[PDB]
Parts: C-alpha cells; sequence; structure tokens
C-alpha cells in the first residue's frame, strides 16, 4: 500500500512538469 | 369589503410573478452568505404566496434583482432551486425587533455577508506551497480542470497574500488603520484590489480557481469575505510524503524537516475546514472527485432557467 502510494504519487509528480 | 382587497392582492401577486418570470435569466446582482436561518413557513406579504426562499445559516444566496424594500429576487445556489423572494436585511431586522417586542411581551447584526457569486476554489497540500511536491501535484490538477472545465473555468495567479484581506480591515475607511498594521506583507491596498478582482472574475457564474502562493491552510482565507472551496490535496502517510519529496533530489530534501509539518498541520486540521478532501493515490482518480464536486457546483450555481 506504501508501494501503491508511491507509484501513483509519482506519477501524478510527473504529470506536473 | 373584503372581496375588493382580494382583487388588489390578486393582481399584484400576477404583478409579483411576471417580475419573478423575467428575472429568472437576469444576471446575479450579488451573493451573500447568510449568518441567519429564515424560515417562510408562516407569513404574509410575501410578493407570491408559497415563493419565499427559505435557507439555513451559511448557506449562499444569488440576487438579481430588488423587488421592494422588503424583498429581493433571488435564489438560493442549491441544484433546484428556481427563482424566489428573499427577505431583504431591513425585513430580517425588523423580524428580529418584532421577535425582540413579542419576547418582552411574554413577561417571563448583518445577516448577510457579501461574497463571490462563483466561490474561488483554492488548493491547499499536500505541503508547502514554493516547494516541487506541491507545486507540482497542484499544477497537475490545474491542468486538469483547466480542461475539464474549458469554456467555463478561470484559472489565475494570485501572489498577493489575501490572506491579509479580513472583511473588518477591507471595509474599514480610515487613514489611521495603517499605523495598526505591523509589518505587513504585502500591500493592504493591492490586497483589496486582489480581492475585487477575484469577485470580478466569478461575477458571470464562471467557475474560478486562486493558485494562491501564500495559502497553505484554510484558517488563512477564513476571517475572508472570499468562501472559498478549499480543496486539501491530502497524502495520508507521511512515509509517502517523505520518500516523494526526496525523489526530488537533494536540495528540496534538506527542506523535508519544514515541508513535513506543513503537512502534519494540515493533517490536524479539522474536516470541516475543507469542502472537499482529495486523497486518491491516483491523479487520475483525485481529479474525478475535483470534477464530480465542481460539475454538482456548477449545477447548484446554474441549471434549468438560464
Amino acid at each position: 500500500q506504501l508501494e501503491e502510494d508511491l507509484r501513483g504519487y509519482m506519477s501524478w509528480i510527473t504529470q506536473g512538469e | 369589503l373584503e372581496e375588493d382587497r382580494e382583487a388588489v392582492r390578486r393582481e399584484a401577486e400576477r404583478q409579483a410573478q411576471a417580475q419573478l418570470e423575467k428575472a429568472k435569466t437576469k444576471p446575479v446582482a450579488f451573493a451573500v452568505r447568510t449568518n441567519v436561518s429564515y424560515s417562510a413557513a408562516h407569513e404574509d406579504d410575501v410578493p407570491v404566496p408559497g415563493m419565499a426562499i427559505s435557507f439555513e445559516a451559511k448557506d449562499f444566496l444569488h440576487v438579481k434583482e430588488k423587488f421592494n424594500n422588503d424583498w429581493w429576487i433571488g435564489r438560493l445556489v442549491k441544484e433546484g432551486c428556481e427563482i424566489g423572494f428573499i427577505p431583504s436585511r431591513v425585513k430580517l431586522e425588523n423580524m428580529r425587533l418584532q421577535h425582540e417586542q413579542r419576547a418582552k411581551e411574554f413577561k417571563l447584526t448583518p445577516p448577510y455577508d457579501v461574497v463571490p457569486s462563483m466561490r474561488p476554489v483554492v488548493l491547499v497540500g499536500p505541503s508547502l506551497k514554493g516547494y516541487e511536491v506541491t507545486d507540482m501535484m497542484q499544477k497537475a490538477l490545474f491542468d486538469f480542470l483547466k480542461h475539464r472545465f474549458e469554456g467555463r473555468i478561470s484559472i489565475t495567479r494570485v501572489t498577493a497574500d489575501i490572506s491579509l484581506a479580513k472583511r473588518s480591515v477591507l471595509n474599514n475607511p480610515s487613514k489611521h488603520a495603517i499605523i495598526e498594521r505591523s509589518n505587513t506583507r504585502s500591500s493592504l491596498a493591492e490586497v483589496q484590489s486582489e480581492i475585487e478582482r477575484i469577485f470580478e472574475l466569478a461575477r458571470t457564474l464562471q467557475l474560478v480557481v486562486l493558485d494562491a502562493d501564500t495559502i497553505n491552510h484554510p484558517a488563512q482565507l477564513s476571517k475572508t469575505s472570499l468562501a472559498p472551496i478549499v480543496v486539501y490535496v491530502k497524502i495520508s502517510s507521511p512515509k509517502v510524503l517523505q520518500r516523494l519529496i526526496k525523489s526530488r533530489g537533494k536540495s528540496q530534501a534538506k527542506h523535508l524537516n519544514v515541508q513535513m509539518v506543513a503537512a502534519d498541520k494540515l493533517a490536524q486540521c479539522p474536516p470541516e475546514l475543507f469542502d472537499v478532501i482529495l486523497d486518491e493515490n491516483q491523479l487520475e482518480d483525485a481529479c474525478e472527485h475535483l470534477a464530480d464536486y465542481l460539475e454538482a457546483y456548477w449545477k447548484a450555481t446554474h441549471p434549468p432557467s438560464s
């Protein structure tokens, strides 16, 4: 669930570039 | 006798009905957030029987037109409310005095605050603005909204510290008020200018979204006249946030500590200070949540009539 959170939040960040 | 009084009230009702119908498609003159509840259930000289607008404290009303000293024409900002008669402040204050006189006979302050016609959407979290995780995460949401609500949306940057925009500070005509402001952040003139900028952007009932640099917490806007929709972009696990900030390199990571502090500050904020909480892991899911909320708001502020 941390790995899920992180992976989702990481790609969210990339969408904010 | 009573049959000609009824003829006078019948025609007058018809005039009011007509005014009301014509006002359906009129723009909103101003909006208010209410400080008191009003129930129409028990009164006469309501311009059209059954057509008075009842409302609770903290409700939002859209006022279109003045019927008379006692009544305005407008609507409760709520999906299926149509035009109706809203009691003026004078009427409400007269009703308060009549209630006080009744109270004495047993022998045992502003009802409306002016607000933007569309609540400005403000994003807070997951952490401090001006850092990459929060700024990048908000940018993503802002880009989506521009797309999902293209044609119905205005997104604007607000650098000015609109947290200083306390209602009482802004109404104060005194040229001595400035000597009370210890070090000012930004200027109160610029703040006022910016508040009127926001009121104006919303005047045509488009969605308004503020990219407000100084706002990291809902309590910074509560005393203001903006009545914002405050959207909390929440990361549930601090361990996740820490790692996300570290993913952004050593510079960003050096301010891990302040960033986690702001996050935890938002996390202890009562849920009631937010309008929406986006705690979804996936941008797509947060976006959909936000769009659902804003679409319902759109429907509260428009639907069939216009």
